């Protein structure tokens, strides 16, 4: 399969719930492993732009991309190896870095598929409308809610809106675009922002290309701004069946003073990004990557520079962690607008039994 | 409706009441075993050749055995469960003696509009699935509940008195790479005793046991990092009833101190009908096991109680068999075991 | 010379700073001491009955009589070898049970005096006006000021009353006592006891030996005990730099409980009894004491059976341990009674410079 564990970095005394490292440059890789997978690989290890919603979509699409390139042998069948190939290929992405729910979600509705059509059907008619069913399924599940998301906001969201949010979902992204462009409205549009990442920028970025007034933010001060911020959405990823959001960066504490000054806090979601599996803590199940993001000093993202900074085993005991997913509370994201169109996180499994 | 028509066909009613009254049944599994085997002889002695009699005949026991005993919860649930069970197949029946559509598993407006075969064996199956249940919650359970808890954290315990804490507890402590400081605090006139073995069997199990007298919570809770309730019944809108004494303050604490409250029980526990009052279900102990002397001790009027209520704000989750659920959604789930003419004998 | 080591049974993890060891049954020491002071330290170590307010009196009337008991050595004068003499007597109070903030100020009060009156003057004439000095002074800071308390207390109470109560409060037994008594009014009593040391027991005995109408219970014992009834009283010990209550057990419990159902908390306080000292935890140091006050199942206190549980250094991991002294949330009890009538404990060192 290739190289795994020999890595740096120390087993760490806080937080070991989950481990950190992997294959990054490629060498010796089997003559079978299909190069969107790798490359997808490649990029999600050092990936700046997608979180949550559009993962999914690329993922899907390889799997349809792969679908194509592949015809039935003489001599295994249809459902052979097929399996085999999912489960190494999940293997390998667990590998690279841990993943979310809707890609299970996914990964089981294609393990149904598999078992639904019969190894005997035509094998060109198989796959013909084998594409067309994913492709449907894709257009459903993900755009069709999208937009059935986007009709939401639209008949809750005022005349005239100051909209505050965190991150790179890409579904709010779409929301800004079509109140600035389509239906046409006033938007003072405020986007925060941490030091590993620059997700918030790059929304900002997006933003301006579109022709939005923006504001730049970060952690240091948040209530410089508030004390006048009327509605806020925050970093949608994934929903567990207790009420909450395993969500990215310091969002809860930004939810935590929205709940503290005036206003609720409110969230959209498609209705297959939710769970049946729970936790309650941000010591529960973290998500890591490598403490080398934070070495350089900040503007940018390739510098290479010298100064000081570059001592994790060097000087005399050196730790330097950090965390990606955070726990995002119960009590004030009383808003969710899916492809059931309405209900309260409070309502944790209401249509997760009607799917 | 009196025992006029349970003479020499069903005998037992009287040895179940005695075993209400005078307490030799203890612990609810025992009361709701006890239910189910008289359950199993109604069935294979009565005598029917209607449907809707029988059904009002069995909601008329259940009445009876309700007015013998209110406290004993488990008794009544697995009544409701079994009536349940008897009714779906009955629906089922009735649309082939006849010989339809709806949105969900279950309708509001299925209610406005107007609406010989064997239910016997059906009936007799439905004791026996019940009785699986019964038998196993916990390994229901250790896959929802070795996952919240990690290392160096620390357990406040109260209520050591549901056989299932403890047990949860210890297959928790079982991994080799996990660790955790445990506080339990006594519950004094009555669980003392309960405490005190619970405290041993933590100590035999090779782990860091903490006593801790029921005044001195507040000295340590800096440090707190989960609560855990013995519940004994869980009802409608999320709450729950406990097995005795030093868990609603220990609550109200946490609550406080915003210190995370798990609910540890199961669904034969569960209950179809509201505590509307904690007074008229929750009982009181006995004035004696406080104080000796009797003729200053008229003057002594001492109040003891032995069960305990708490409101459903405090708690918020309750981790079952079938898996992890809340306060605002156990209602559902209770439907789910229970229909909607049950509610109401 | 004196006896150190042999400690009984396993000294646990948390909590390891403050001294909870000894001379339980006495054997040998040194060869010049009064053994008033030895038989107070015994009385001390095994008493059921002490909380804060006779402790200190008790001390005094101890230093009384050794005063009066005083001869002046025929060589050298007043104080020369009885400095050391007291540093033992201090050495042995705190291996017996620690000394208190009232202690300590007494002891204060005490080297005040010695510098006073320095080396120079003859026997019957000094301590002759040292005894009556310190007499008044008793009387004074002491009896007066509890009766000033009590008179502030009366009128505190308007029409109706329903109240719950705790602790060995002498001062609370006389205002509870003359509320019955002396004031006639429609006075209902409540108790709550604690495990460590018998104080509600005592309470309610008093009680009876006026014939009082009393309910009684435990700490535990509170969730049905308010279903009419409002007042809420509790006895601290001292208070320090903070403004924290520092006191006795099982107080804070009932203070948060007293809070969260509506009616708010009162407790009384001595102009003395305020220290320089800071802490703002119960770890800092505490009264700790051995775990034989956990040892009797139930009822009273001699009874001694063979149950269940009876060892403790045999037991191979089992952690049992106690905590007598707490440290109460700041903001919770209201109204505090000195020597000033009324205030907020906000105070803190408002009479520490004043002296």
């Amino acid at each position: 399969p290739g190289i795994s564990s020999v890595i740096p970095t120390v087993l760490e005394q806080s937080f070991d719930n989950s481990s950190l490292i992997s294959v990054k440059e490629l060498l010796l890789n089997k003559d079978l492993i299909h190069p969107s997978i790798l490359l997808l690989t490649s990029h999600l290890a050092h990936y700046k732009i997608v979180g949550s919603i559009p993962r999914c979509i690329a993922m899907l699409e390889v799997f349809q991309i792969v679908i194509k390139d592949y015809q039935t042998p003489k001599g295994t069948t249809l459902s052979r190896n097929l399996t085999s190939y999912l489960s190494h290929q999940i293997d390998l992405l667990k590998k690279a870095r841990p993943l979310s729910v809707t890609m299970g979600n996914a990964i089981r509705w294609l393990k149904q598929e598999i078992s639904l059509i019969d190894p005997s059907t035509p094998d060109k008619a198989a796959k013909k409308d084998l594409c067309e069913k994913i492709g449907q399924f894709a257009k459903e599940k993900i755009e069709l809610a999208d937009q059935l998301i986007i009709d939401n906001a639209s008949t809750q969201i005022e005349e005239s809106t100051t909209i505050v949010t965190y991150g790179s979902s890409k579904v709010l992204t779409e929301l800004l675009l079509h109140n600035a462009i389509s239906l046409k409205k006033n938007i003072k549009v405020i986007v925060v922002d941490s030091r590993p990442l620059f997700e918030g920028r790059k929304m900002a970025e997006t933003l301006r290309n579109a022709g939005v007034n923006v504001m730049y933010a970060l952690i240091t001060s948040l209530d410089t701004i508030f004390n006048d911020v009327d509605y806020v959405f925050l970093g949608a990823h994934s929903i567990l069946s207790n009420g909450f959001l395993y969500s990215r960066a310091g969002t809860a504490m930004l939810a935590m003073s929205a709940k503290r000054r005036n206003i609720p806090v409110l969230v959209c979601c498609e209705s297959l990004k939710f769970s049946q599996r729970v936790q309650l803590d941000s010591v529960t199940f973290n998500e890591l990557a490598d403490p080398n993001d934070l070495v350089n000093i900040d503007y940018e993202n390739p510098v290479e520079r010298r100064g000081n900074k570059g001592a994790l085993l060097n000087q005399f005991i050196k730790e330097r962690k950090f965390e990606k997913k955070k726990l995002a509370m119960e009590n004030k994201p009383k808003g969710n607008k899916i492809g059931g169109k309405k209900g309260s996180e409070g309502e944790s499994k209401d249509a997760s039994n009607e799917e | 409706h009196p025992n006029a028509a349970t003479s020499d066909v069903n005998v037992t009613i009287d040895t179940f009441v005695a075993k209400l009254k005078r307490r030799q049944v203890q612990g609810s599994y025992a009361i709701a075993l006890e239910t189910l085997q008289l359950l199993m002889r109604f069935i294979s002695a009565a005598r029917w050749n209607h449907v809707n009699d029988l059904i009002e005949q069995i909601r008329d026991l259940g009445n009876s055995l309700e007015k013998a005993h209110p406290t004993a919860f488990s008794c009544g649930n697995v009544i409701r469960r079994i009536l349940a069970v008897l009714r779906d197949e009955v629906e089922e029946d009735t649309m082939s003696t006849t010989v339809v559509a709806e949105p969900l598993i279950s309708s509001m407006f299925n209610l406005l509009q107007k609406p010989k075969t064997d239910y016997r064996q059906v009936a007799i199956q439905g004791i026996k699935d019940l009785i699986d249940e019964i038998k196993n919650i916990d390994e229901g359970i250790q896959q929802i509940a070795i996952d919240l808890i990690h290392d160096h954290e620390i357990l406040l315990t109260p209520t050591p008195d549901s056989k299932t804490v403890l047990k949860f507890l210890i297959t928790a402590r079982e991994r080799s790479n996990r660790t955790f400081t445990v506080l339990v605090t006594e519950g004094f006139p009555n669980n003392t005793k309960n405490a005190h073995e619970f405290a041993k069997k933590l100590a035999q199990h090779n782990i860091e046991t903490l006593v801790v007298p029921d005044s001195a919570v507040f000295a340590l809770m800096s440090r707190v990092g989960k609560v855990i309730i013995g519940t004994k019944a869980v009802f409608v809108n999320g709450g729950t009833i406990s097995s005795n004494s030093g868990v609603s303050s220990v609550c109200e604490c946490a609550r406080e101190f915003r210190t995370p409250v798990f609910a540890v029980a199961g669904l034969y526990k569960l209950s179809p009908l509201y505590p509307f009052d904690v007074e008229k279900f929750v009982e009181f102990g006995g004035s004696q096991r406080i104080l000796p002397r009797m003729d200053p001790r008229k003057r002594l009027d001492t109040v003891n109680q032995i069960t305990d209520y708490v409101p459903p704000e405090n708690i918020d989750i309750y981790i079952t068999n079938v898996g992890g659920f809340n306060p605002s959604f156990i209602y559902r789930i209770a439907w789910d075991n229970y229909k909607q003419i049950d509610v109401h004998l």
